[PDB]
């Protein structure tokens, strides 16, 4: 374990919301779809 | 010792147009 410690070292924060914004666009498309449902009466 | 906000702005540009469309459509 000491020699593996000496000779090995096993190494290895930002904004992204493309899934949340994809849900945003899907829910607003569903909202205008519900408006289109209410349009036919 | 950003671009997604511009996408949201284009989205609300769509929103205002479709709200005026529902204003004209719905009695």
């Amino acid at each position: 374990e000491e020699l593996e410690t000496l000779w090995l070292t096993g190494i290895c924060s930002s904004q992204l919301d493309i899934d949340n914004m994809a849900g945003v666009f899907y829910m607003l498309a569903a909202a205008m779809a519900l408006s289109l449902i209410t349009f036919i009466w | 010792k950003s671009t997604l906000w511009l996408l949201v702005g284009l989205s609300v540009h769509v929103v205002a147009v479709m709200l005026y469309l529902l204003d004209r459509f719905s009695p």
